[PDB]
């Protein structure tokens, strides 16, 4: 009771003050200036018409022009002029054009696009510094590769080695490979990119290779970063369709991904994470070792590892005096970490079933037998016996 | 002719919103603030005298002025 | 205002300048129109007893 | 479910869910029919109890509500509570859940309000007997298994919290209040509370903090002692008990404001003193500010023992931990008298033993020489300071100094700072004095003056055990009539003695600070030194220090620059207190001058601390005031106006800094948000205001010692290439110094880039160069903190020379000050009885997981680290002692303390 | 249920306050694109934009 009040003491006053502070300041900003900056703004608005057609800058020719490719079907030789500089632009950046006669009138985007919006996230990570136990060892391998160059680059220099680039998490479902990456990201306090690899692909053609570029482009602006491209399996060796409407799309999109990962330089400052079911849903060579270090094979919790996962859950639920910690383990045979969480959800539903406010002995025992029954084989001991 | 200046009423309006909002925001912390406070006032003074504090001041209720003119 | 328009707000526009009208909370997609086709859920557990 | 009669016992329960027989009907009819049938009712009480229990397992509210509804009527309608006194009184046992069934089980507003008052009354009256306490208790420990019992006993306890609070507000007190009709006094509710307290600490924790704080009395706290001292060995171990006591103390820092806190820390001390961690006793004794309390823990271990034993050794260690050196004074002397061991003890108490252990770290680390040794113009001046700045702490750079060429080639006020930088090479080491003595007895007075500052810096390494007092040497110089020499002498003397108000030191600085009639811009150091000295114990808020700033204004008010530096010195004096600092705001405000008003707004930041959430709304009222006043009006002097404005800006930030360390520790993260958007507002708002705020950011983060040091330096830095005052870069680096090449990796390049890339003035430049070299330490040799370390609720004491320079436009004069940056965290290595000079293992966790403590306790598992390293500042700011897995046991707790450990291996 | 119940609603209001705080913040961003060396580019800028030449 006393400490949840202390969270309230810290959060209510500081946070409530912060809203109020923003709200007055929006007025207050205006008042210091009354000419010069106001004037320049005023003529920016006369110059720039309403609406503005979006552009994408392909390239700058150094003579006060450029070439843009726009969602308007023909391309344009546009000029660079009015409240924009030649060096305020870089190629491949998104520009704002004048409706009447296309001209770069400045930038207020700088790689602002919807695919950027999905990718950047302001969400809170689900796990923070391995909240849920088990897989102690595997995290002390992600950390060596990913977290460790960011935190201390010096140690690699004494060693005289180049620092790693990226990790590949793979193997079993229900082992929380996608959640360890979230843990590592919160530990450092890095920039995290939840983009999903499957969100670049659509029926419509020719859109995809833009999207692959934009990932590497944004990641480098906000570096240091951790990039997670989750579920790069779907864009693997496989094909969209066996008829039509996708013969090209997977082929261009994957190839284009390998290229801009290597083309950065061999960096140890923008890490990638590829989350994949297996290497049998991807191409047999990726990009392909010395360059992609390290590879982490997830396999099923062992008796030690699954104990650890379980102890977390059971303590957050009523009672444990009824059926010993050991007696849960003993009854269970080795399975993924989802099966361990599943037994506890079912146990809780069973306490509801009885209409108890205690997880009784009976509830534990049934919940254990249920999961084992899904998920079953018996010809391991049938070949034998 | 009417009043054709209201520029300085913006300044009134801005600082009215500042002080009132913090006041509201503070209420949680404000509870314990009163316990701390009352003793130091006993030690020193209320605001200029050690008398007219044998109750809250000397009246539970309050003085309000209300004008019911309508002409 | 730009304090009255929010991120991910659907809006109406003209077509001769694309000048805004007003805010809309009805978001129109084929999946949302699929709910219009389906209509209301029906029936009761004792109709499907046993 | 429904009516099913009396066939077996199961079915009696199902019948009374609809309409009882032996409960509501029977008793009610009996009591209003005859008044001799009350003896039959008495037996029928037991029968009711078991049926109540049986039907306290049904989750639906309606079929217990309606059933016993009419019992609620009966309280006052038939029983009437006075027909035969004990008998009606004791039949209010079924009636108390019945009230709660409408209260909590049923959520209907009208009824919830009305029956709250009644429940309080009937509780109180029936606790006289004590069977109402026992009624609460069968629900506290349960007799049923369902949802119902899990809320009802909790509802009782809130009833109590409501009434007690209402007596505070109400000026009638007792039951002459109209809140409930009830009192928190007498013999009827007091005894209810007494019983209540006993049980709930033992088993729960729920009503326990609300009683304590509401009373506001150290008595209530002394009841808490009695219950806890029982619990410490047979019901949970020793270790678990240590965690309880400090959870209570760290948690309630922003739940006990100053006057409130002082009566409480007294009880907390006693708890610790009884207990086996005397380390906790002493740690807590610093809080109180009481010398007396520190002295008591030492006398308790020393005097009733006639042997070295554990006792003498532990005493040295506890006192050693503060780098205040206040504890150093107390602790040495008694050792001299007793005559155990002189050689182990005096050194271990004093800062002498931290020198040996640094040697082993240094040996590994080598000495990196990347400094420039440029000559001509300002480049001469830049390079000679950077050399000191790159070998801070005990490091070797000796051979370079021994070539006295580049040293002597400086001139002016630079010359003075060049002799000074040399001393910081051998900072916190006995030696240092050798390099300095040579310069001090030859050439211009400038070089003599600079020597004195260095002797001061080196002398932080030995100034206790009654051995090598700075006073003996530095006195002769104060005596000398020249201004440069005398100022230097008394500044350096403050640094060496640190937080000690040793008599000789103090008493030299007492006649002076009272002639500042003479206009000397380099006479700051008179009050600046006394401020450094004061902090470490409860502040005097001495009247000499307040007087002389006003004398300065009488003589001269043409040179503002001096009077701005003085004003800061007074507020820094007053840190480590808050109770007493309320009085002095009034002393300054007595005199009215526009100049004096400048003084008031600074010192206000120090006065209102520890209820600093009020301080925040005030430092915002500050922002608004220039503009608001201007609005109304629309529809010699120069010095006074400029001091006016600037002080305000300075205060706004100072205000924040003081607040964030002492109350919150977790909350610092949020407060950092408060600062960045605050800083933007001032930087945009006034131009003149923007200069103060640029430097202030670097020291804001350092005072709070942030948990996230990744984002904030680096963002400000890019922006500040455009922004003027390149001193901006120096202040970010003083924070970034931290844990090297985590915070510092981006930083060294960024700061080197701006200076090297473009030279737009040799003036702007000099700062740009100084910054890069300044951050670095060779191999993570020491860290820096603007904190005690012992407590992270505390504050610095040797770091205040650092802290001072952020209100100041850049200058040669300023350089002189900056050579000092004493207050370095000693590495928290493991010691034996015959001395060990390295660690074994530690747990690190980058951010602690606990929210019962926020001092720096993480879990037992941590992430395992090796030996031979300084205390990490990012990725291992809290540090825990790892022992549960290694079958080996530490004696001395560590929670990101400065404190060295000691372990017993079996 | 008073220890957690009351404190649950208090938790909730803070989060909602934080969501609202972010929509106040993002409706105003950093001013504008105006730069003194490209204010001189404006002299030529009016003529070419209105002309038929790009
Ligand atoms: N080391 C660990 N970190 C995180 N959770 C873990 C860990 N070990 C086991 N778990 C358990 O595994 C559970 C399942 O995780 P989750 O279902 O997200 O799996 P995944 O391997 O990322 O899957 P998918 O193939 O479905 O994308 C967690 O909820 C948790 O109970
Ligand atoms: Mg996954």
């Amino acid at each position: 009771t006393r400490c949840k009040l202390k969270l309230l003491r810290m959060e209510r006053i500081k946070d409530h003050l912060l809203l109020e502070e923003e709200f007055v300041s929006n007025s207050e900003i205006l008042k210091p200036f009354e000419k010069k900056q106001e004037e320049e703004k005023k003529q920016l608005e006369e110059i720039r018409g309403n609406p503005l057609s979006i552009g994408t800058l392909e390239e700058i020719i150094d003579d006060d022009h450029a070439i843009v490719t726009s969602p308007t079907m023909p391309d344009y030789y546009v000029s660079i002029l009015s409240f924009v500089d030649k060096e305020l632009l870089e190629p491949g950046c998104s520009v704002l054009l004048h409706h009447k006669t296309m001209s770069i009138v400045g930038v207020l985007q700088d790689d602002a696009d919807p695919m950027v919006s999905v990718m950047k996230m302001d969400k809170s990570p689900t796990e923070s510094y391995s909240d849920i136990g088990g897989l102690e060892s595997q995290i002390q391998e992600i950390k060596e590769s990913v977290e460790l160059p960011l935190t201390h680059p010096e140690l690699y220099e004494e060693m005289g080695i180049k620092p790693p680039k990226g990790v590949i998490l793979y193997g079993a479902p229900g082992t929380g490979k996608t959640l360890l990456a979230k843990a590592v990201a919160n530990q450092t306090s890095a920039t995290f990119l939840r983009i999903v690899g499957s969100e670049l692909i659509q029926k419509y053609l020719g859109d995809g290779p833009r999207l692959c570029r934009q990932i590497f482009k944004v990641a480098g602006e906000n570096a240091p970063s951790i990039v997670f491209i989750d579920e790069i399996d779907a864009i693997g060796t496989k094909r969209y369709d066996s008829n039509s409407g996708g013969e090209r799309e997977i082929q261009r999109t994957m190839l284009e991904l390998l290229n801009q990962l290597d083309g950065f330089d061999d960096r140890g400052d923008v890490k990638v994470i590829m989350a994949t079911n297996k290497i049998e849903t991807l191409d047999p060579a990726l990009i392909r070792p010395g360059r992609i270090d390290r590879k982490i094979l997830f396999e099923n919790p062992d008796l030690s590892t699954k104990k650890k996962i379980l102890g977390i859950h059971t303590s957050k639920m009523n009672l444990s005096e009824d059926v010993n910690l050991e007696t849960l383990v003993t009854t269970k045979d080795d399975l993924s970490g989802a099966d361990i969480q599943a037994m506890c959800t079912e146990a809780g539903l069973l306490a509801l079933r009885e209409r108890r406010m205690q997880v009784t002995a009976e509830d534990f025992k049934q919940a254990k037998e249920r999961v084992m029954k899904n998920k079953v084989e018996e010809n391991l001991e049938g070949l034998y016996l | 002719p009417r009043m054709y200046e209201e520029a300085s009423g913006k300044e009134v309006e801005k600082v009215a919103t500042a002080v009132l909002s913090t006041t509201a925001r503070a209420k949680a912390r404000a509870k314990k603030t009163k316990k701390e406070k009352g003793p130091n006032e006993e030690e020193k003074k209320k605001e200029h005298e050690e008398k007219e504090k044998e109750r809250e001041t000397n009246k539970k209720g309050i003085k309000e002025t209300k004008e019911n003119d309508e002409e | 205002n730009v304090k009255d328009l929010k991120a991910s707000q659907r809006v109406c526009l003209r077509s001769d300048s694309y000048m805004l009208h007003k805010v809309l909370e009805n978001k129109a997609d084929p999946l949302v129109s699929l709910m219009m086709v389906e209509k209301v859920p029906d029936s009761t557990y004792d109709m499907v007893g046993g | 479910m429904v009516d099913e009669s009396d066939k077996k016992q199961q079915t009696i329960d199902e019948q009374s869910q609809i309409s009882p027989e032996k409960q509501t009907p029977n008793k009610k009819d009996k009591k209003k029919e005859e008044e001799e049938q009350l003896s039959e009712e008495d037996a029928k009480l037991k029968t009711d109890l078991e049926l109540l229990v049986e039907r306290l397992k049904e989750d639906d509210s309606s079929l217990y509500e309606a059933s016993l509804n009419a019992l609620k009527e009966s309280i006052k309608n038939s029983t009437s509570s006075m027909t035969a006194v004990p008998k009606p009184l004791k039949f209010l046992r079924p009636t108390y859940p019945d009230l709660c069934s409408i209260y909590d089980k049923w959520t209907d507003p009208n009824l919830k309000s009305s029956l709250a008052d009644v429940l309080s009354i009937l509780a109180m009256t029936y606790s006289e007997n004590g069977k109402h306490d026992s009624l609460r208790y069968r629900l506290l420990s349960d007799v049923s298994d369902f949802e119902g019992w899990g809320h009802e006993y909790i509802r009782h306890l809130a009833l109590e919290i409501g009434e007690v609070y209402n007596d505070q507000v109400e000026k009638d007190a007792e039951d002459e209040t109209s809140s409930d009709g009830s009192k928190s006094d007498g013999s009827a509710a007091t005894s209810g509370f007494e019983f209540s307290k006993e049980d709930t600490l033992r088993l729960c924790l729920d009503i326990v903090p609300y009683f304590l704080k509401h009373n506001g009395e150290e008595d209530a706290v002394d009841l808490l002692l009695e219950i806890e001292s029982i619990d410490k060995l047979p019901q949970f171990v020793d270790e678990n008990t240590f965690q309880r006591v400090c959870q209570y103390m760290v948690a309630c820092v922003p739940l006990l404001p100053p006057p409130e806190d002082v009566a409480f820390l007294k009880t907390a001390y006693s708890i610790y003193l009884s207990q086996n961690e005397l380390t906790d006793a002493i740690a807590l004794a610093v809080r109180l500010g009481e010398e007396d309390m520190i002295r008591s823990v030492f006398d308790a271990t020393s005097d009733p023992v006639m042997h070295k034993q554990l006792a003498y050794i532990l005493a040295a260690q506890k006192t050693s931990f503060e780098y205040e050196g206040v504890q150093d004074i107390i602790g040495n002397g008694k050792l001299s008298e007793h005559f155990l061991y002189l050689a182990k003890e005096l050194n271990l108490t004093g800062p002498k033993v931290p020198e040996d252990i640094y040697k082993s770290h240094l040996d590994n680390s080598k000495s990196v020489f990347s400094s420039a040794g440029l000559d001509s113009a300002q480049q001469n001046l830049a390079s000679s300071f950077v050399n000191g700045f790159l070998n801070l702490g005990y490091c070797n750079d000796k051979l370079i100094v021994d070539n006295d060429n580049w040293v002597y080639k400086t001139k002016g006020d630079g010359m003075t700072s060049a002799v000074a930088s040399i001393g910081s090479i051998y900072q916190w080491n006995l030696d240092g004095l050798q390099q300095l003595d040579k310069y001090l007895y030859v050439d211009e007075p400038e070089v003599k003056a600079g020597a004195l500052l260095g002797i001061g810096i080196s002398a932080s390494g030995v100034h206790d055990g009654e051995v090598e007092p700075a006073l003996l040497l530095l006195q002769d110089y104060v005596t000398n009539p020249d201004t440069k020499i005398s100022s230097a002498a008394i500044l350096g003397l403050g640094i060496a003695f640190a937080g000690s108000k040793n008599d000789e030191v103090l008493g030299l600085l007492l006649p002076i600070a009272a002639s500042t009639d003479l206009p000397i811009e380099t006479a700051a150091m008179a009050s600046l030194a006394l401020a450094h000295v004061f902090v470490g114990t409860c502040n005097g808020d001495i009247t000499t220090s307040i007087m002389d700033n006003f004398l300065e204004r009488t003589a001269i008010e043409l040179k503002t620059d001096w009077v701005r530096f003085l004003a800061l010195a007074l507020g820094i004096l007053y840190m480590g207190q808050g109770e007493q600092v309320d009085d002095v705001l009034e002393t300054i405000s007595a005199i009215e001058h526009p100049m004096t008003s400048a003084i008031e707004v600074l010192v206000g930041s120090c006065a209102y601390t520890g209820t600093g959430d009020v301080l925040l709304i005030q430092d915002l009222l500050h922002r608004l005031t220039p503009k608001n006043v201007k609005g109304e009006e629309d529809a010699e002097i120069k010095s006074e106006e400029k001091k006016g404005k600037s002080s305000d800006k300075d205060a706004t930030t100072d205000g924040k800094n003081d607040d964030e360390e002492e109350e919150k520790e977790a909350g610092i993260v949020d407060e950092l948000a408060y600062a960045v958007l605050g800083i933007a507002l001032i930087a945009l708002g006034e131009d003149i205001g923007k200069e103060m705020s640029l430097r202030h950011f670097g020291h804001l983060m350092h005072y709070g010692n942030e948990h996230i040091r990744r984002m904030v330096p680096l963002a400000m830095g890019i922006v500040s290439v455009s922004d003027p005052q390149m001193k901006v870069f120096d202040t970010l680096t003083r924070f970034s110094h931290d844990a090297d090449l985590e915070v510092s990796m981006n930083s060294i390049f960024a700061m080197g880039l701006c200076g090297a890339g473009t030279n737009n003035a040799r003036l702007a430049q000099l700062l740009r160069q100084l910054a890069s070299y300044y951050s670095r330490e060779q191999d993570a040799l020491f860290i820096t903190r603007l904190a005690q370390g012992l407590l992270h609720l505390g504050k610095g004491t040797m770091t205040m020379d650092v802290f001072n320079d952020a209100h100041v436009l850049n200058k040669v004069t300023l350089a002189s000050i900056l050579t000092t940056a004493v207050g370095l965290v000693s590495p928290s290595f493991m010691l034996k009885h015959h001395q060990l000079f390295y660690m074994l293992n530690a747990g690190i966790r980058p951010k602690f997981i606990l929210a019962l403590n926020d001092e720096g306790e993480p879990i037992k598992v941590n992430v395992r680290v090796g030996q031979a390293v300084e205390t990490v500042g990012q990725a291992g700011r809290p540090k825990k002692i790892t022992g549960w897995i290694t079958q080996s046991t530490p004696v001395l707790l560590n929670h990101g303390e400065r404190a060295e450990l000691e372990t017993d291996e079996y | 249920a008073a220890p957690y119940a009351a404190k649950l609603k208090q938790t909730e209001n803070d989060l909602k306050d934080i969501e609202a705080r972010i929509k106040e913040k993002a409706g105003v961003k950093e001013s504008d694109t105006g730069l003194a060396p490209s204010h001189l580019w404006d002299i030529m800028g009016d003529r070419q934009r209105l002309g038929e030449e790009h």
